[PDB]
């Protein structure tokens, strides 16, 4: 049906084709990968203007019909969520593995000799850079506390971030100590909260251990702290969905008052609604009354006589997240309220920040949680986005250096020790592998060129200059000068990639290219 | 000023036929790379905006959906293969195609379409007569029960990314076809389920079924996962506090009225909620998702839910523990509930997954796959189905053929030799037909990247040497037995192809004219 608007890609003009879109596409994101990359303005379908280098962000935001790139977008969707920082870098990879297909299409190789050919390719410099890793935790702890502090100091130079750099690169170590544990060695980016707000400045985001509901306390006279309530144990607090006041209708209201009568007996209603509620937090236990929509004035009045201090219009994921730090429940009544079901912190109190008329609340432990909130500012929205996005790049980076202790430094050096392991090897290969392995090194050497154009460096004298300097030597990791020093070394220089995350980005990159070889023919219809 | 048509085109001649020639060439070459194991993928994009990439020929043209008359027409012999058999719909309609290529000269030399389909109705007379005679019954003949469901499962997961962990992954093969009834296998009945993260080598078989556990209310810490013999309830009802469509306007000016009417919304639902535990049932399912106030009275009581459950996932309780749909809580009947021999979450993946385990009545069963990416997995759950087909068809049918090129090539080889005793234009229509029955082996050597002048070349050499069991060996390029690599088809692929090929063949070359009416 619908004959028309179908298009059908074969064989011959199909592998052309498939190549040259997939670089187009990746030409775009080359300029963008590194340190030094460059950054491009992208328009939301609302018509907000925005300018930043991430590569998931830019991935996401360009909306292509081509199935090919649609492929590099799913490459990028999965290796975010294992990783994150390998979005730019493992598309460039694989359309240079794409180029050197194209190179050997022409020479006459079926595209399933390529396919194996950079299958042996991967799993013989996965070897090599097994056998040059090297450990940290393995050391010492306080020593690894000193690579693990400096390594986020590393990736945090690309941003804004990098003149209060020193202060974010302690809140991605401390806030994953807390939600990790020595025995389980577990760490879970679902247990550290990214929160950020409009104003300020980066100098002032800190790191709580906690929540913050960004709330003035309902009313000026109850106090900017919560007392322990004479040797209780913690402060207890009530999460529920329903107000403290009387309750109104959601549908229509229409109270018709026939004379003063009437209206004084609302009043015995409304002072005898106060008491019963009040009773069931003196019986609970609990210190302040969270819920989700605002309270009555009348109500916060008593509330000062019997020292009860009130939080209202907390919104329904900021409950669940209290339940999480505090271990208490979602109590949907009054009449339902206990003390296992009431979340117990250390203490409560609003914390004012500088002459900022916010003025936010903290709700904290004093004892490892189960969750954390980082706290993030800035003088702009887009740099309270960046703050926040670099600070998380930076907790995926320190995710994988506690799961798995090799690590190497990444920047320059690995395409190129990768690239001399290969090329020395493709000789006694002998056979259709000695193609596809010394086009796999040269494929490889596109990451580490793509970082000296984007450093405004000699691409192929800055190769061969660190090419030179691990042979002549010895094989070690010396890398790209993006970020400038006396020498090209990476050790010294602190720039350093987890092993288990540069094998996945070698790895990937190799998959979707076999998946974009194992396509012979392209048929795509029109929208109905 | 009078026209014939009222403007409907309608079109005859010897062009028509060469039209058709050319509907029959356009869906062949595009089902080429996708013939055999190792054959290239089609990237194909509906309509419907869902992209899908597959090999198997009955899904690549399903979703097509060719309007051409004569191309539409190899479309439906291929659903014919898919319901006769249900392997093998690239080859047969790649066959019936090349039919088409070898009858083009025919055409123009004059030769009429009916003495050619004549021809090849005697052709395949033979060929069927011969596949008789390439059968092999064999059972327990120099293999055992286990040797033979192993070492036929190796060669279809050979040349894979699964190569080396092959032996695991066999082991949980073999055990999905014998958890199943051996008198009637059915694919759909074996459940495959991807988890995305872990190693390849740790997926496990699970006898029952399993689900993705969606359920995405507050609640946790609570509802123990780890179940004995629990009482699984299926629900149908919302048992939310608050409801997800309809409402109710009440007009109430006392404020003991506006509790009365909030705790009135949460009787209603706590009536029907109390039912619950009435039954006495430790697992709760619904199709619609089950709410905070629901999990919470749960909770207390020590009865795990899970809502928001798909519907080819309940089917395959109901399948699993004998259970029944109930639609309220109040009439259900004590037959409806099931329970299993062993239930747990995994938190397998770094996602929880609630699965049924040792369920004796289960017609069914799950088996999880593991990798380190969800195309990878795909790509493994794609080979576990090719080598699925193959266990399967084993047990069901006990009549193999060599295949491979193997059979091909024999059927090709002998028809050859009877051509020389029948003389006239049947003498060379024949020759065609066995070397329309060429392109098989050819294809496969093409889409797997090996020569296809050398080994094609190679293979009718040595075949013609009076050894008649030689194939195409897929993972060392090379002309070999596959018996011995043990490349099996059943005979019952082999005679319904040239019989479906033939015949969509035979009533294409029939068709003179395509009159198609506009409106």
């Amino acid at each position: 049906k619908d004959q028309g608007n179908k298009k059908r890609q074969h064989g011959l003009e199909a592998k052309k084709s498939h190549i040259l879109a997939a670089r187009s596409v990746a030409s775009i994101i080359k300029t963008s990968l590194g340190p030094r990359g460059l950054d491009k303005i992208l328009i939301s379908p609302d018509g907000e203007i925005t300018i930043t280098n991430d590569g998931a962000t830019i991935l996401s935001q360009m909306e292509l019909d081509n199935e090919i790139a649609k492929l590099l977008v799913q490459l990028s969707k999965s290796q975010d969520d294992e990783i994150g920082d390998g979005t730019t870098g493992v598309v460039v990879l694989a359309s240079a593995l794409l180029d050197q297909a194209l190179e050997l299409i022409q020479k006459g190789i079926h595209p399933i000799k390529i396919a194996n050919g950079f299958d042996e390719a991967a799993k013989l410099a996965i070897s090599k850079l097994e056998e040059t890793c090297d450990d940290i935790s393995a050391s010492n702890d306080e020593l690894f506390r000193d690579f693990l502090l400096r390594a986020a100091k590393t990736s945090l130079g690309s941003k804004i971030v990098s003149k209060d750099h020193d202060r974010f690169a302690e809140m991605a170590v401390e806030a994953v100590i807390n939600v990790m544990d020595k025995d389980r060695k577990d760490v879970d980016f679902d247990l550290i909260k990214m929160q950020g707000r409009v104003g300020g400045s980066i100098s002032d985001s800190k790191l709580i251990n906690g929540v913050i509901l960004d709330k003035d306390f309902s009313h000026p006279q109850m106090p900017k702290c919560v007392l322990p309530k004479e040797g209780s144990d913690g402060v207890k607090l009530a999460i529920l969905t329903c107000p403290f006041e009387p309750p109104k209708p959601k549908t229509k209201h229409k109270l018709d008052i026939s004379s003063v009568e009437e209206y004084q007996k609302l009043q015995t209603y409304e002072q005898d609604k106060f008491k019963e509620m009040i009773d069931d937090v003196k019986k609970a236990g609990a210190d302040v009354v969270i819920c989700q929509w605002g309270f009555d004035d009348e109500a916060n009045h008593l509330l000062l006589q019997n020292d009860l201090p009130a939080v209202r219009w907390v919104g329904g994921q900021e409950l669940e997240h209290i339940a999480i730090s505090t271990n208490g429940r979602i109590v949907p009544r009054f009449q339902d309220l206990s003390k296992d079901k009431l979340g117990t912190c250390s203490r409560i109190y609003e914390q004012e920040f500088g002459t900022t008329k916010d003025r936010m609340l903290i709700i904290e432990q004093s004892k490892e949680t189960k969750t954390v909130t980082c706290f993030v500012r800035g003088s702009n929205k887009m740099i309270v986005d960046e703050a926040e996005r670099a600070l998380h790049d930076s907790l995926c980076v320190v995710r994988n250096l506690v799961k798995d202790s090799r690590v190497v430094y990444g920047g320059g050096a690995a395409e190129v020790t990768m690239s001399l392991a290969v090329s020395e090897e493709a000789d006694k290969q002998r056979g259709i592998d000695q193609y596809a392995f010394r086009g796999f090194a040269q494929a490889l050497d596109t990451i580490p060129m793509t970082l000296a154009e984007n450093s405004g460096l000699d691409p192929i004298g800055t190769l061969s200059t660190l090419k030179s300097k691990q042979l002549k030597e010895k094989i070690s990791n010396i890398g790209v000068d993006c970020l400038g020093y006396g020498s090209n070394d990476m050790k010294e220089l602190f720039v350093v990639d987890p092993f288990i995350g540069k094998k996945q980005q070698i790895l990937l990159a190799t998959q979707l290219c076999r998946m974009i070889l194992k396509i012979d023919n392209v048929i795509i219809s029109g929208k109905d | 000023i009078v026209v014939l048509k009222e403007g409907t085109d309608a079109s005859q001649g010897k062009g028509q036929i060469i039209s058709n020639i050319n509907a029959c060439v356009a869906v062949q070459e595009a089902l080429k790379p996708t013939l055999g194991p190792l054959g290239s993928d089609i990237l194909i994009v509906t309509s419907n905006q869902k992209t899908t990439i597959s090999n198997d020929g009955a899904t690549i043209l399903k979703l097509l959906d060719v309007v051409h008359p004569a191309a539409k027409t190899l479309v439906d012999i291929s659903r014919a293969q898919d319901a006769e058999v249900g392997d093998g719909t690239t080859s047969v309609t790649i066959l019936a195609g090349e039919l088409m290529k070898e009858a083009k000269p025919f055409l123009e030399e004059g030769i009429s379409s009916h003495l050619i389909m004549k021809g090849y109705r005697k052709a395949v007379s033979l060929a069927v007569e011969k596949i008789n005679e390439l059968a092999v019954d064999i059972t327990s003949e120099k293999s055992s029960g286990r040797e033979l469901l192993e070492r036929c499962a190796r060669t279809a997961m050979s040349s894979k990314l699964i190569h080396n962990n092959a032996d695991f992954f066999v082991k949980m093969c073999v055990d999905a076809v014998l958890s199943l009834d051996r008198n009637d296998l059915d694919d759909k009945l074996i459940g495959i389920k991807k988890i995305p993260g872990g190693a390849m080598e740790e997926s496990l078989f699970i006898n029952g079924v399993a689900f993705k556990k969606t359920f995405s209310y507050a609640g946790f810490e609570q509802q123990p996962k780890k179940f004995n013999n629990p009482k699984i309830l299926s629900l149908n009802v919302e048992l939310e506090l608050k409801a997800e469509k309809d409402n109710a306007e009440v007009r109430v000016e006392h404020v003991e009225d506006y509790q009365a009417i909030v705790d009135a919304e949460w009787q209603l639902i706590f009536e029907k909620l109390r039912q619950v535990e009435e039954t006495g049932a430790n697992i709760v399912l619904s199709k619609l998702p089950i709410g905070d106030l629901a999990t919470q009275f749960f909770a207390d009581r020590n009865i795990f839910c899970a809502g928001r459950v798909s519907a080819d996932d309940m089917n395959r309780v109901i399948q699993a523990v004998g259970g029944s749909i109930q639609s309220t809580t109040s009439d259900i009947k004590p037959e409806h509930l099931g329970t299993c021999a062993l239930f747990e979450e995994m938190q397998i993946g770094s996602e929880r997954y609630n699965l049924f385990q040792g369920c004796p009545q289960a017609k069914t069963c799950t088996l999880l796959l593991r990798g380190g990416a969800e195309q990878v997995i795909a790509e493994v759950e794609r080979s576990l189905h090719d080598a699925i087909m193959i266990v399967k068809r084993a047990l069901q049918n006990k009549l193999i053929v060599a295949g491979g090129g193997a059979t091909e090539m024999e059927v090709s080889k002998c028809l050859r030799d009877y051509s020389k005793t029948i003389a006239g234009k049947q003498q060379m229509i024949i020759n065609a037909f066995a070397k329309a029955l060429e392109v098989i082996p050819r294809q496969l050597c093409e889409n797997a990247g090996f020569d296809a002048i050398e080994i094609l070349n190679k293979l009718r050499l040595a075949h013609s040497k009076g050894e008649k069991w030689y194939g195409v060996v897929f993972e060392t390029e090379n002309i070999g037995d596959n018996f011995a690599k043990f490349v099996w088809e059943p005979a019952l692929v082999k005679i319904n192809a040239l019989n479906s090929a033939t015949e969509a063949t035979n009533l294409i070359l029939s068709v003179d004219e395509t009159i198609t009416n506009k409106g």
